[PDB]
RNA sequence: AUCCGUAACUUCGGGAUAAGGAUUGGCUCUAAGGGUCGGGUACGAUCAACUUAGAACUGGUACGGACAAGGGGAAUCUGACU
RNA sequence: AGAAUUUGGACAAACUUGGUCAUUUAGAGGAACUAAAAGUCGUAACAAGGUUUCCGUAGGUGAACCUGCGGAAGGAUCAUU
RNA sequence: ACCCACUCGGCACCUUACGAGAAAUCAAAGUCUUUGGGUUCUGGGGGGAGUAUGGUCGCAAGGCUGAAACUUAAAGGAAUUG
RNA sequence: GCGGUAAUUCCAGCUCCAAUAGCGUAUAUUAAAGUUGUUGCAGUUAAAAAGCUCGUAGUUGAACUUUGGGCCCGGUUGGCCGGUCGGAUUUCCAACGGGGCCUUUCCUUCUGGCUAACCUUGAGCUUGGCGAACCAGGACUUUUACUUUGAAAAAAUUAGAGUGUUCAAAGCAGGCGUAUUGCUCGAAUAUAUUAGCAUGGAAUAAUAGAAUAGGACG
RNA sequence: UAUCUGGUUGAUCCUGCCAGUAGUCAUAUGCUUGUCUCAAAGAUUAAGCCAUGCAUGUCUAAGUAUAAGCAAUUUAUACAGUGAAACUGCGAAUGGCUCAUUAAAUCAGUUAUCGUUUAUUUGAUAGUUCCUUUACUACAUGGUAUAACUGUGGUAAUUCUAGAGCUAAUACAUGCUUAAAAUCUCGACCCUUUGGAAGAGAUGUAUUUAUUAGAUAAAAAAUCAAUGUCUUCGGACUCUUUGAUGAUUCAUAAUAACUUUUCGAAUCGCAUGGCCUUGUGCUGGCGAUGGUUCAUUCAAAUUUCUGCCCUAUCAACUUUCGAUGGUAGGAUAGUGGCCUACCAUGGUUUCAACGGGUAACGGGGAAUAAGGGUUCGAUUCCGGAGAGGGAGCCUGAGAAACGGCUACC
C-alpha cells in the first residue's frame, strides 16, 4: 500500500497502418527535422490533438465566459512562449489551424541547426 | 473493525493539511481531543510542513518534549494532539504566537498574532445546559465547559475567553450586521457580514452572508461563527480577509507584483 | 377509528406517569397527556378530547417525529392502527432520456385521532421503529 | 448465543435471506431470571460498557408507593395473583414488570394510624394538632380500606428485576383497580 | 388414534392408510366452545354439557401397556372393474 | 471463599437415516442431423421441368413423392360492354 | 327511373413522380441523416430447427411456448445480357 | 485464394517494405456496428405485421381561463470623446437582459415594536405620517412533475492553472537578494449522474375547487 | 482524432454476415533486447495443503526491586545510580492478507438516535461517609496472601508444572479524619387559645420506583372558605421563580423511601520554601497517576429515502414451530416478533414478488468512446465479510477475536 505513480502515454498509433500518402508525409518529415522514429511524429499529432481538443470544447462557450478566457489564454500563452504560435495570432482559431511542422521547429535540434553550430540536423 | 482505528492512510487524510500523497503510506491520525479530526492541524503538520522548524517526526517530539510550545496556554507534549480553529499556538523560544485560521481557499495559515492578543480566543457555543445542582453551563466548539455564563449567551453565540482561566470577559449575539468567519464546506475561510437567517423548523438553518465587494453566498449555521460587528472584528484577521478573489483576479495580481 | 372499547386489553390502558389522584376530585373527566408534535402539525380534537390511549401515537404517545416528512395515499386499512400507502414516484433512465412509474408501499402506524378510508392522502412523519416495518406514522390526513 | 437481530426471519416479502454475518456480540441476548419469591439471590451481569446489570432471582421484598398519600414502604411480598400475559406465571408466581401482586400493608396501617390516627380496618398535644390539620384527609377509599382488614394490598410491580435486581411497585387504586378486581372475582 | 409428510403414473375421479416419521400414561391446572329468564313507549341472575387444545409435575423412557389391530416398495403377464 | 460433580433450560456443532434440487456421467438397442465419398435406386423441383408450383390438413406409397378437400399466385391469364 | 352540377362515405381504377425505394414498383411503401404525430407485435447470416426437452391446452390428430451441441461463407432479394 | 514440371502466395537466396528495443501469435473486450438502433435499424418481395375483433397492467391523449398598453429606476454591452501616455471615464444617441408601479389586477396576513422611505418644514438638515426594508411569534395555509441558482456530493483518478523533474511521464514543488542576517509567490479551478435539501420562475403536462350550494366575504 | 476495405454474380445494385483494421494500467506465450526514470507482480484454476524462520509487545523523574546482578554513591542506616526477572497497568479488537459467502443483502449518496453504548483524549465537576454516629476508631494511615526468588521434584516431550519457605503495590481488601447556616420531620415541656417550645434525627453523589414543578396572548370587578406576609389588622399587596428544542414524560430541581450498596484519593516524583507558643509543630509549590457525573472527541450499533446483472422452460410467495400487525412482558446498551403469552389475519406481487443463476463483494473508479453508449472494476482509497469448515465463549471500553480459548468434522 501505497499513493499510486500516475503515467500516460504519449502517442498514439494511426488508424490505418498502411496508407502511402501519410507515410511519404511522415517520411518527409523525419528526413527534414532528423527522427529516428514515427513515434515523434505521433507523439507531437497527440500533443497538438489535445490542444485543439481544449480549444474546440472552449469555442463552443460563450466569449467572455470566465472558463473559456482563463483557459483560452494561458493555452496561447504556453504556445507563444515557445513561438510555435506566433504573437500575431492569439484568437485561439489559429491555435486550431497551427500545424505539426510548427511545433517539430521547435525541437532544440532544427534549432541548433538554425543557429548555426551543426549545419545539418543529424550532426 | 472491532474496535477503534488508530491509524490514517495518506488519500485519505483531509486535502487541506497539503500532504504528499508520495512521502509515505500513512498520515498522522489526529489523536482524541477538542477538535474533530477531519477539522485539525495537528501538531506534527504545523510544525514540520507549514513552518519548516522541523524535518521530520523524530525533531517534532524532540521539540514537544522539552515543552517549548503550547496550545491554548497549556504544554501538549503530543504529537498528534488535535489543534483547530481559533486554538493559540505560543513558542516561547522565538517569542512567536500563532492563531490557528483559516486562508480563503480552505486551509489553515500561519497568521503570527501578538501577545495581548494570544492571551483570548473566540469560542462558538454550541448548548446550553443545566448541570447537576441546577448549575448552567455553556459548551463551544473546542469541547470547553464553562459555567455560571450571562443568561443572554444564547447558541450560535460567540463568547470571548481569557486562556488562562476559562472565564468569559464578553460576547458577541447572532443577529444581522454581524461579522461572521465560515468554519466549513466550500465558503470556507470567507468573511462577510450576515445580512439574515432562513429558519427551516425542522433541519438545517440556512444563512446569507455578503462580502465587502457585496458578493453573496449561502452556507449552514453550523459552518458560521460571528467574530465580531462589521467593521472591527475581535480578532486579528489574515491575509486577504476572506475576499475569495477569482482565478482570473488572482493571477492578474501575482502577474502585478513578480 | 371506531372507538373500539378502550378497555379491551388484559392490561389496564393508562398513559404512564399521568396519575389523577382520588383523593382530590374534580372534572377533567381523567388527566390526559398530550403534546403539539410540531412542525405545523395540529393536535386534533379527537386526540385532545379521546379516551384512546395509543402508546405510538404522536400526540399522546411516547414517539416522536423526527426526519422524513412523506406523503401517500392509503391502499390498506385491514391492520389494527396500521395501514400501508402507496407512494408513486418516476425513475429516470439516462440513456433513454426518459422516465419510468415506480412505486413503493410503505407501512405506517395511524392513531385513532383519525379515521382513514382507502384512498385517503395522508402526509407521515418518520419515528423510531414501531415494528418490523414500520418506521412511520400518520400525521395528518389529506382527504375524505 | 441468543441473537438479536432481525438477518435472521424472512422480510416482509416472505422472502428468506442468506446467513451474512456470523453472530456479534452487539446484538446479544441473554436468557430471563424468572425472578422468583423469597430468600433474596442476585447475580450480576456484566453488560456493554462495563454497566453492571443485576438480575434478580428469589426476591422477597419491595419498595412499594402510595401515591394518593404521597409515601412509599418497604415490605413483603405475598404472591402473584394476576399477569396481563401469561396466567403461568401467576401460577409459579413469578415476578415481572406489570405483575399484580399482594403485600403486607403493616406499614401502611401503622403509617396512616401515626399520620392521621384514625385507625384502618374496623397521645400528646402535638399529635392531635399534626392530626386534626390532617382532617378531611383520612376517608382514602372503599376498595383500599377493605383491603386493609385482611392486611393484603393489591399493588403492581413497576420495576424490572431481572434487569435491576428490584421488585418495586405502586398500590392499586380507583379504575386500575376496579378493572383488575372486575379481572380477578370474575368466576 | 393425533400431527407431519406423501412419488411415479392417471380415464384427473384416483393412486393414498402411498412411501416414510413423531407423539400417546397418571396427576394438578388453564383456555375455548352453551341453554332459560330478565329490561321506559352494555349487562345481570340462574341451570347444565362432554369435546378440543395447551402447560406444569411425575415415573427404572413406561404409556393404542391386556384385548383389539395394514407389512411395504419397484416391475412384468393376464382379466377392465363390482 | 470455593474446585470436582450435577438438575433443568436456551445456543447448538457434528453424525446417521430418509426426502428434495441441481450438475456431471454409463448404457443393449432405437431414432435424427451433419459431413465425406465419382457408391445403389430412381428423377421430385428450376421451362407449361414434361400431371403448373405452393399453403393447411388427412390418408397412402421403396424413395423422392401421389392422391382427396379447401385456399394462394410467389402463374403459364393484369384482357370479351 | 334517368340527365347535369355538387357533396359525405366506401370498393377500386388511369396518368405522373414533387417525393420514396436496392429495384420490381408505391397517392402510399411519400411528408425519413433537413433523421421524433401516438401506439402494439415481430426479426438480427444460413442450416441444425419450429427439431429435442419441460410445461400447458386438446379424446386424439396435434396446437401454443421453445433451446443447445454441431456445421457453414456464403444462403437470399430485385433486376441485366446471354 | 496459391500449389497438378515456366508458383509474383510453399522451402530458400537476393532485394524491398512496415513498426522498431520492440514486434508477432492466442483468448477476451471496445470502436468499427445505424450488424441492438433513445439519439439511430428493419419488417410487400431480402429475417420479420399475431388469422380477426374485443379487452385488463401500461403508453399516449382536442381547444379554452392575464393578453395588451403605459410610466419610472438602475445594471451589461457597446459609441464619438481618448479630455490618460497600445490603458479609461463619464453627459450621448441603440441593443441586451432585471426590478417596481398604473391600467377593474390582494401580488395571504393577525397581534407588536425600528415606525420606514415619514402630511412629518424649525428660518434653507428640524419637536410629531402607513409594521418588515430589521426581527418576533401566530391564522392559516391544493398537490406534484419541470427548470434556474446554491449548498452537498472524501481523497486519489479525470480535465485543467502555475512551475525545471536537464525534456517528458511525473511531482507539488519552488523563486529572489548585498546569499554576510534573510524575503516571498503557491499547493488553484472545473466536472461529479439519479435520490434527498433550500431557492427563483411559473410556460409546458397533470391535480383540486362554489351545483339536490352543509359555497365566500363580514 | 464523426474515415472503412476484401469475399455470394458471367457482370450490376442490395440485404446480410464472415474476414480484415485500430486500441486495451487485459492476461498468456514466442522471438529479440543496449541505456535513464517509474513500477505492477500466486487474483483468475485450488477461501487447496503447508517444513522452517520472523511478524506484539511495552517504562518514566514520577506503581512494586534486599537480583544472593553490574556499579559507584560516599548526600545518606530504611531506600534513594543503572537494572534482568516477575507482579501491576496499558496494548494485542489497530494494522496487514484475501474476496469464499453475499443480489434490497453489501454498498453509494442522503437522513435520524426525542432509540442507545463509548476505554481513551479535552474541559468542567463531590467540605455532607466516625453509624446509639459522649471511647465505637489507626488517620502522622489498617490487614492478608502471592508472584518473581531459595531449595526439593515429576515427566520422552510442550511458552507443562506440583509440594515446601519468604516478600511488596496505584494488586486484593477494608476503612477515618473538614465548614457553617437554612429547610424538613418527630417532638419533650409551657399550655394556651394569637397558642409556642428546648432537644433528637435526616438532608452529598450513584441505583430503583412512585409523585410534583418544569408556567405564561391580554384588561378589570363580586363577595365569601381561612384573616396570609405588616398593620394607622380599614386592609396598602405589590414582591412573587421558571431555561432549551420544530416537538418531549427534555435538562434540572423537589418530596417519599429503596440498594445484596457505587463514588467521594490509606498512591507517586521534584522542589523544599513561609509562620511561630523550637515541636520532627502549623502551613505550603510545580507535576504524575487514579476517580463519580456531565459535555467533547475517536468511534460503535441501529436507522430514513432512492438506486444493482441475467432468467417466466421461476407466477404466485409468506404464514406448521413468526409470516403482517396489536396489548403486555422478557431480553438488550438501547428501538423493534429480537423472543414469549394472548389476539387478530394480515404482508409482497406483471411498476416482476418468490425462486433459480452469476465464470457476482459493493463503490470511488478503468478501457474504449464525435455525441449517445458498451464492457470491466479480485487489485494501492472507503465500506463489508472471513481466518480449514461450522458453532459456542472468556477477558475487556471494544472481539462472537482465531499469530485468543472450548467442542465436532
Ligand atoms: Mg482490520
Ligand atoms: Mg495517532
Ligand atoms: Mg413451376
Ligand atoms: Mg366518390
Ligand atoms: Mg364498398
Ligand atoms: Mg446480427
Ligand atoms: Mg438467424
Ligand atoms: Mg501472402
Ligand atoms: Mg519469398
Ligand atoms: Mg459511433
Ligand atoms: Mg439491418
Ligand atoms: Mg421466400
Ligand atoms: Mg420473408
Ligand atoms: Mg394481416
Ligand atoms: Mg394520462
Ligand atoms: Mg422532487
Ligand atoms: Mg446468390
Ligand atoms: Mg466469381
Ligand atoms: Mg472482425
Ligand atoms: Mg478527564
Ligand atoms: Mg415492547
Ligand atoms: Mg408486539
Ligand atoms: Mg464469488
Ligand atoms: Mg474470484
Ligand atoms: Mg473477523
Ligand atoms: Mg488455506
Ligand atoms: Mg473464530
Ligand atoms: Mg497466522
Amino acid at each position: 500500500p501505497r499513493a499510486p505513480r500516475t503515467y500516460s502515454k504519449t502517442y498514439s498509433t494511426p488508424k490505418r497502418p498502411y496508407e502511402s500518402s501519410r507515410l511519404d508525409a511522415e517520411l518527409k518529415l523525419a528526413g527534414e527535422f532528423g527522427l529516428k522514429n514515427k513515434k515523434e511524429i505521433y507523439r507531437i499529432s497527440f500533443q497538438l490533438s489535445k490542444i485543439r481538443r481544449a480549444a474546440r470544447d472552449l469555442l463552443t462557450r460563450d466569449e467572455k465566459d470566465p472558463k473559456r478566457l482563463f483557459e483560452g489564454n494561458a493555452l496561447i500563452r504556453r504556445l507563444v512562449r515557445v513561438g510555435v504560435l506566433s504573437e500575431d495570432k492569439k484568437k485561439l482559431d489559429y491555435v486550431l489551424a497551427l500545424k505539426v511542422e510548427d511545433f517539430l521547429e521547435r525541437r532544440l535540434q532544427t534549432q541548433v541547426y538554425k543557429l548555426g553550430l551543426a549545419k545539418s540536423v543529424h550532426h | 473493525a472491532r474496535g477503534p482505528k488508530k491509524h490514517l492512510k495518506r488519500l485519505a487524510a483531509p486535502h487541506h493539511w497539503l500532504l504528499d500523497k508520495l512521502s509515505g503510506c500513512y498520515a498522522p491520525r489526529p489523536s482524541a481531543g477538542p477538535h474533530k479530526l477531519r477539522e485539525s492541524l495537528p501538531l506534527i503538520v504545523f510544525l514540520r510542513n507549514r513552518l519548516k522548524y522541523a524535518l521530520n517526526g523524530r525533531e517534532v517530539k524532540a521539540i514537544l518534549m522539552q515543552r517549548h510550545v503550547k496550545v491554548d496556554g497549556k504544554v501538549r507534549t503530543d504529537t498528534t494532539y488535535p489543534a483547530g480553529f481559533m486554538d493559540v499556538i505560543t513558542l516561547d523560544a522565538t517569542n512567536e504566537n500563532f492563531r490557528l485560521v483559516y486562508d480563503v481557499k480552505g486551509r489553515f495559515a500561519v497568521h503570527r498574532i501578538t501577545d495581548e492578543e494570544a492571551s483570548y480566543k473566540l469560542g462558538k457555543v454550541k448548548k446550553v445546559q443545566l448541570g447537576k445542582k441546577g448549575v448552567p453551563y455553556v459548551v463551544t466548539h473546542d469541547g470547553r465547559t464553562i459555567r455560571y455564563p450571562d443568561p443572554n449567551i444564547k447558541v450560535n453565540d460567540t463568547v470571548k475567553i481569557d486562556l488562562a482561566s476559562g472565564k468569559i470577559t464578553d460576547f458577541i449575539k447572532f443577529d444581522a450586521g454581524k461579522l461572521v468567519y465560515v468554519t466549513g464546506g466550500r465558503n470556507l475561510g470567507r468573511i462577510g457580514t450576515i445580512v439574515h437567517k432562513e429558519r427551516h423548523d425542522g433541519g438545517f438553518d440556512l444563512v446569507h452572508i455578503k462580502d465587502s465587494l457585496d458578493n453573496t453566498f449561502v452556507t449552514r449555521l453550523n459552518n458560521v461563527f460571528v467574530i465580531g460587528e462589521q467593521g472591527k472584528p475581535y480578532i486579528s484577521l489574515p491575509k486577504g480577509k476572506g475576499i475569495k478573489l477569482s482565478i482570473a483576479e488572482e493571477r492578474d495580481r501575482r502577474r502585478a507584483q513578480q | 377509528s371506531t372507538e373500539l372499547t378502550v378497555q379491551s386489553e388484559r392490561a389496564f390502558q393508562k398513559q404512564p406517569h399521568i396519575f389523577n389522584n382520588p383523593k382530590v376530585k374534580t372534572s377533567k373527566r381523567t388527566k390526559r397527556w398530550y403534546k403539539n408534535a410540531g412542525l405545523g402539525f395540529k393536535t386534533p380534537k379527537t386526540a385532545i378530547e379521546g379516551s384512546y390511549i395509543d402508546k405510538k401515537c404522536p400526540f399522546t404517545g411516547l414517539v416522536s417525529i423526527r426526519g422524513k416528512i412523506l406523503t401517500g395515499t392509503v391502499v390498506s386499512t385491514k391492520m389494527h392502527r396500521t395501514i400501508v400507502i402507496r407512494r408513486a414516484y418516476l425513475h429516470y433512465i439516462p440513456k433513454y432520456n426518459r422516465y419510468e412509474k415506480r412505486h413503493k408501499n410503505v407501512p405506517v402506524h395511524v392513531s385513532p385521532a383519525f379515521r382513514v378510508q382507502v384512498g385517503d392522502i395522508v402526509t407521515v412523519g418518520q419515528c423510531r421503529p414501531i415494528s418490523k416495518t414500520v418506521r412511520f406514522n400518520v400525521v395528518k390526513v389529506s382527504a375524505a | 448465543g441468543i441473537s438479536r437481530d432481525s438477518r435472521h426471519k424472512r422480510s416482509a416479502t416472505g422472502a428468506k435471506r442468506a446467513q451474512f454475518r456470523k453472530k456479534r456480540k452487539f446484538e446479544l441476548g441473554r436468557q430471563p431470571a424468572n425472578t422468583k419469591i423469597g430468600a433474596k439471590r442476585i447475580h450480576s451481569v456484566r453488560t456493554r460498557g462495563g454497566n453492571k446489570k443485576y438480575r434478580a432471582l428469589r426476591i422477597e421484598t419491595g419498595n412499594f408507593s402510595w401515591a394518593s398519600e404521597g409515601i412509599s414502604k418497604k415490605t413483603r411480598i405475598a404472591g402473584v395473583v394476576y399477569h396481563p400475559s401469561n396466567n403461568e406465571l401467576v401460577r409459579t408466581n413469578t415476578l415481572t414488570k406489570a405483575a399484580i401482586v399482594q403485600i403486607d400493608a403493616t406499614p401502611f396501617r401503622q403509617w396512616f394510624e401515626a399520620h392521621y390516627g384514625q385507625t384502618l380496618g374496623k397521645k400528646s398535644k402535638n399529635a392531635e394538632r399534626k392530626w386534626a390539620a390532617r382532617a378531611a384527609s383520612a376517608k382514602i377509599e372503599s376498595s383500599v380500606e377493605s383491603q386493609f382488614s385482611a392486611g393484603r394490598l393489591y399493588a403492581c410491580i413497576s420495576s424490572r428485576p431481572g434487569q435491576s435486581g428490584r421488585c418495586d411497585g405502586y398500590i392499586l387504586e380507583g379504575e386500575e383497580l376496579a378493572f383488575y378486581l372486575r379481572r380477578l372475582t370474575a368466576k
